[PDB]
C-alpha cells in the first residue's frame, strides 16, 4: 500500500533528489522482482515536492501531540516559511 | 532584513595580493555557513585531485553563494545570497563572454584553466579559486561537452588500437561562441561523482528508450525520403538499421499517448535533474560598465 | 554468474556463439602481479593467420565461484571463427584475449582446451531478458569441470549448463597445426633482421663504440668483462621468448600516437625475466633533463643488456658499460599492419 | 513599492480598442516601456511564420505584466516581481478552468492566432497574450497538438498508415475533472521536427550510454534491474559507425534534449493561492 514521508533536508532543492535516488535505492530493489508493468504505467516509484523551507537555526523540537488513547510524539517544525512547489518524480 | 557578513582572516594579508583582490572585486565566491578555510572553492578542488567539475558542482550547488566587494588586511566583507534581492554583479573573468543576450545566468565550476580563478594567500594556509560565471547557453553546452569528454575519453581509454586519441580534444575540444573558441581544462579520469550523474543518466535514458512513438519513426523515414533537410544533414541521406527494424510494426495511435504521458513526466524529471546549479535571472544587464541586475530565481 | 548474461546478449552483433568461463587466481599471476587488471577478443587462426575483426569482452573480478575448490574471477570467450555452418572446429587453434582494466597481459586459450571440457561438462509492455531466465534454476556442481589449461599448465575452470540450441549445437560439434608457432617464429625473424642490422652497422663502421651515453667506466672493464664478451649480445635472441610485452613492437603501435622511447631489459647473463617494454618520457614537463637522468640511470646498469626502439625507424642496443651500437629498424608494411591488427585498430 | 509601468501609445485610439482592452483587462503580458516592443507582436508578425521555440524562449526571457487599465493616450500595466503576489483574472478566448489549481502554466497561444491577438488599425503593433492555462491542461494541450503535427505531417506524407476520424474521436478532445474541452487546427511542424530527430537520435544514444556505463560497477542490485529493462532489439548497432559522426550526434541529442527539457517544463510558472468562482479571479503570485 502507498505511503507519504517527509524529509529534513539542508541541502538545496535541486541537488536533493539524486541524492533521495540513492537512499530510496533499496526500496526500488524490491520491485519488479515480482511484477512487471503491462499497460504501461508504474515506471514511476514516487514522486517528490517542496514545502517550503525553515530556520535551522532554531532545530526542530519534538513535543507530544497525544490522544486519549495513547501517545505519539511528533516533529515540531517552527518558524517554517511555506512555498508549495511541483511535483518531480524520481 | 541583512545581507552583510563580514569574515576576518586569521593573519596579515600581504600587500602582493591586496592588489589583485582589489582588481577581483564583484566577482562571486562560495561560502561555508567565520572562519577562512573553506570560504572558496580550494578545499574540494586541490591540485591533488583531478578536477571532476561534479562534486565541487555539489558545493556550489549546495551551499549559497556570496559576493565579495570589499578587501581590506585582516577583515574582507561578504554578502550572501537570499532570493527576492536583485544582485549588482560584474563579469570580471578573463575568459570574456559578454552579455548580449541579456539570458539567465549560470555558475559553473572553474574549468576554464586554474590560473584564471585562483588567488595564492601566503598569510594563512588557505588558498581560493573562483566560481566561474556564465551565460545559461555556454553553460549547458560547456556541461553537456565535459560530461560527454569524461564518459568518451574513458572509452577511448578502453580501446587497445587507440589510434587517435586526439580526435575527440580536437573535435569535442573548445567552446562554442561565436566571438571565439575558448579552449577549457579537461580531466582523464571522471571521478567517482561524475559517474554517479552518468549513471542517474543512462538510468533515465534506458527507462526512456523502452517507450518510442512509432509515429514519429515514420515522420523522419517520410523526410529521409523527402528533401534532406539542413536539419537532416547529421544523417547524409541514410536510414539507420535500428529504426528500420524498430518500424516492423504499425502507426497506432493508443499507445501514443501514455508513451507520451511517461515522456513529458520523464523529460520534466530530466530538466529537474539538468537544471542544476543555482540559477539568476537578469533584468536589464548594462553593456557599457559591464554590471548585472540579478536576482536568484 | 553476472559476466555470463553481461557478454552474451552484447557480442550478438560479432558473435554467433558465446563461451563462459572462470579464470582462477592463481593463473594469471604470473600474467599481472598485484591484481592490476580487471577485455577485448580477437582469435587469431592456425593456417589461416590474415587478420579478423575484434570484439569486446566484459567481466568482473573478486565475485567468487559456486565451487570452493578455488576462488577466482569471472571471464568468457566467444567463437566465431567457423565460416557458414558453425560445425567444424578448427583444431589446435589459439584464441587471444587482452584482459585489462587501463592492455597489461594477453589470454591465450585453445578450442581444443575449451571445447574438449565444454563436451567434459555435459498500454504496451516491456520485454523480459530472455537469456538469464534459464541459469538461475541450474545452480549445481556438474556445471563446472577442471580443465588442463595447455599454456600454462594449471586448472581452467568453464561455466556451461544445458541452455539452448546455441549451447546445444555445440556439444555435437566435431570435425577432421602451427597455432602457437608462427608468432614465435615472426619474432625470431625481425630478430634475425634487427640483430643482422646490428651486425652490419658494426661492420661498416669501425667496430667500435661510440658511447652515445655518459658513464664512467672502471678500467678493468675489460677484465671483469672478458676480451669481446658479447655472450649476452650472443644469446639475446632466445631470452626475447616474449614480444608484445617487449618495446621492439610497442614502438610501431606508437606510431600511431615525435620523441619517445621504449625500453627493454634483459639481465647480464641470466638473472631472471627482468623486464619488457618500459617507457622513457619527454611530454610532462619532468622534461629532457629527466629523461636524461633516466637514461644515465638505464646506462649505469651494471648487470643489464638493454634495447632501444625509436618510432621514426631506428633501433639501439646498450652495452652496460655505456656503449651504444646503431641499427636500423625497417620492415616490410605488411607485419607492421599485421601487429597493429593483432594488437588493435589500424 | 510601485511596479507600475505606463505604456506610451503613439497615436490616439478610438472605442474599439477600449471595448478590446476592457474586454481583456484581466489577462498578462510580456514586456521588454515601448509601445511597439510591447506583447507577443514581434514574434506573431505575419512577415514570417510564428515560430514556436523562439517564441517560448522570447518569453521566458522578458519579464511577465499584467495589464490593469486602458486610457485614450496610456496603457496601465503592472509587471511581476518574484518577491509578492498579485491578481489574476481569466478574459480569455477560452474559458477553460481555475480549479483551485496549485500550479498554473503560460503558455503562448497554440489554440488561434486571431484568438488572442487584440488587432488594433490604429497602431500596427497588433498586441497578443498569451494563454493563461493551468498545468495538466497546458500538458496535454501540448501533447495532443504535437501528436496532431506528427499524424498530419505523416497522413500528408503517405496516406495509407494514418487517418483523421479515430484520432478525432481521441486526441481532438481534453478533459480534465469533469469539464471537456475540445480543440482542432507551421510552428508545431519545427516543434514535432525537433521531437522526432530526438526520439530518432535517442536510440543510439542510449545504447552508447549504456555501453559506456554497463560495467563500470561490478556488482550493483540497481544495475542490473535497469539494464534488464530496455529493448532486446534496441541493442545491436555501435561499432558499424565511426567516432566522430557517432559523437557529433551526441552532442545534438543533448543539446536538443535540453531544449526540449525546459520547453516541456511549462514556461514562466505562475502559482494560484484561492481562485474565487463567483468573481472570476484567483490570487497569483510568481514562483
Amino acid at each position: 500500500g502507498p505511503r507519504f514521508t517527509f524529509f529534513q533536508s539542508s541541502r538545496g532543492h535541486c541537488q536533493i533528489m539524486n541524492i533521495l535516488r540513492i537512499y530510496y535505492s533499496p526500496s526500488i530493489m524490491h520491485r519488479y522482482a515480482v511484477v512487471q508493468p503491462l499497460h504501461i504505467e508504474e515506471l514511476t516509484f514516487g514522486a517528490v515536492a517542496c514545502l517550503g523551507t525553515f530556520s535551522a537555526t532554531d532545530g526542530w523540537r519534538r513535543s507530544a501531540f497525544n490522544y486519549r488513547g495513547s501517545s505519539l510524539p511528533v516533529v515540531e517544525i517552527d518558524s517554517f516559511y511555506s512555498n508549495v512547489s511541483d511535483w518531480e518524480v524520481i | 532584513m541583512d545581507l552583510k557578513v563580514v569574515v576576518s582572516l586569521s593573519s596579515r594579508l600581504y600587500t602582493d595580493e591586496i592588489a589583485k583582490m582589489q582588481q577581483r572585486i564583484g566577482c562571486i565566491l562560495p561560502l561555508a555557513s567565520q572562519n577562512v578555510q573553506g570560504l572558496g572553492l580550494g578545499q574540494v578542488y586541490s591540485l591533488e585531485t583531478v578536477p571532476d567539475y561534479v562534486s565541487m558542482y555539489n558545493y556550489l550547488s549546495d551551499c549559497t553563494l556570496a559576493v565579495l566587494d570589499e578587501v581590506s588586511v585582516d577583515s574582507l566583507i561578504l554578502t550572501k545570497i537570499v532570493p527576492g534581492q536583485t544582485y549588482a554583479i560584474k563579469n570580471k573573468y578573463q575568459p570574456f563572454f559578454q552579455w548580449h543576450g541579456t539570458g539567465s545566468l549560470s555558475v559553473m565550476p572553474p574549468v576554464f584553466g586554474r590560473e584564471h580563478a585562483t588567488v595564492k594567500l601566503e598569510s594563512n594556509d588557505v588558498d581560493i579559486v573562483f566560481p566561474m560565471v556564465l551565460p545559461t547557453p555556454i553553460a549547458e553546452e560547456v556541461l553537456q561537452k565535459i560530461l560527454l569528454f569524461n564518459v568518451y575519453s574513458r572509452v577511448v581509454m578502453q580501446a587497445p588500437g587507440n589510434a587517435d586519441m586526439l580526435d575527440v580534444h580536437m573535435h569535442l575540444g573548445s567552446v562554442s561562441y561565436l566571438g571565439h573558441h575558448y579552449e577549457l581544462a579537461l580531466p582523464e579520469v571522471p571521478g567517482p561523482l561524475g559517474l554517479a550523474l552518468l549513471d542517474n543518466l543512462s538510468l533515465y535514458f534506458c527507462i526512456m528508450v523502452t517507450l518510442l512513438p512509432r509515429a514519429s519513426m515514420r515522420l523522419v523515414r517520410g523526410l529521409i525520403r523527402h528533401e534532406h533537410h539542413d536539419l537532416l544533414n547529421l544523417f547524409q541521406e541514410m536510414v539507420p538499421d535500428e529504426i528500420a527494424r524498430i518500424d516492423l510494426d504499425d502507426l497506432s495511435v493508443a499507445d501514443d499517448l501514455s508513451r507520451m504521458r511517461v515522456m513529458m513526466t520523464y523529460l520534466q524529471s530530466l530538466a529537474s535533474l539538468f537544471n542544476l546549479g543555482p540559477r539568476l535571472a537578469t533584468a536589464a544587464y548594462s553593456q557599457e560598465t559591464l554590471t548585472a541586475t540579478c536576482w536568484l530565481r | 554468474m553476472d559476466v555470463h548474461i553481461d557478454n552474451q546478449v552484447l557480442s550478438g552483433l560479432g558473435t554467433p556463439l558465446l563461451v563462459h568461463l572462470f579464470v582462477p587466481d592463481t593463473v594469471m599471476a604470473e600474467l599481472c602481479p598485484n591484481r592490476v587488471p580487471n577485455a577485448w577478443c580477437q582469435t587469431l587462426f592456425s593456417d589461416r593467420t590474415g587478420l579478423t575483426r575484434v570484439c569486446r569482452v566484459f567481466a568482473a573480478r573478486g565475485m567468487l565461484p559456486g565451487r570452493p575448490s578455488h576462488r577466482g574471477t569471472f571471464t568468457s570467450v566467444p567463437v566465431y571463427c567457423d565460416e557458414g555452418l558453425p560445425e567444424l572446429y578448427n583444431p589446435f587453434h589459439v584464441a587471444a584475449l587482452r584482459f585489462y582494466d587501463e592492455l597489461v597481459g594477453e589470454l591465450q586459450i585453445y578450442y581444443l582446451s575449451l571445447f574438449e571440457g565444454a563436451k567434459r561438462a555435459l498500454l504496451s509492455r516491456v520485454p523480459v531478458s530472455f537469456s538469464k531466465t534459464r541459469r538461475a534454476i541450474r545452480e549445481s556442481r556438474a556445471l563446472v569441470r577442471g580443465i588442463a589449461h595447455i599454456f600454462s599448465p594449471h586448472a581452467l575452470y568453464v561455466v556451461t549448463y544445458p541452455e539452448l540450441s546455441a549451447q546445444g549445437r555445440l556439444h555435437r560439434m566435431t570435425a577432421v597445426l602451427g597455432a602457437p608457432e608462427r608468432e614465435f617464429r615472426f619474432l625470431i625473424s625481425v630478430a634475425l633482421r634487427i640483430s643482422a642490422s646490428f651486425r652490419e652497422k658494426l661492420a661498416m663502421q669501425a667496430w667500435t663504440a661510440q658511447q652515445e651515453i655518459p658513464v664512467v667506466i672502471p678500467t678493468s672493464y675489460s677484465r671483469i668483462y672478458k676480451n669481446s664478451d658479447l655472450i649476452r649480445e650472443a644469446f639475446f635472441t632466445v631470452q626475447t621468448r616474449v614480444s608484445w610485452e617487449s618495446c621492439w613492437v610497442k614502438a610501431t603501435i606508437s606510431n600511431a600516437p615525435d620523441a619517445c622511447l621504449w625500453i627493454d631489459s634483459h639481465p647480464l647473463y641470466e638473472e631472471g625475466a627482468s623486464a619488457w617494454g618500459k617507457v622513457i618520457d619527454s611530454r610532462p614537463p619532468g622534461g629532457l633533463v629527466g629523461a636524461a637522468s633516466q637514461l644515465v640511470a638505464l646506462g649505469t646498469d651494471g648487470h643489464c643488456v638493454h634495447l632501444a626502439t625509436t618510432s621514426d625507424g631506428q633501433a639501439f642496443l646498450v652495452l652496460p658499460g655505456g656503449f651504444v651500437i646503431k641499427g636500423q629498424l625497417a620492415l616490410t608494411p605488411e607485419e607492421r599492419g599485421y601487429i597493429l591488427a593483432r594488437h588493435g585498430i589500424r
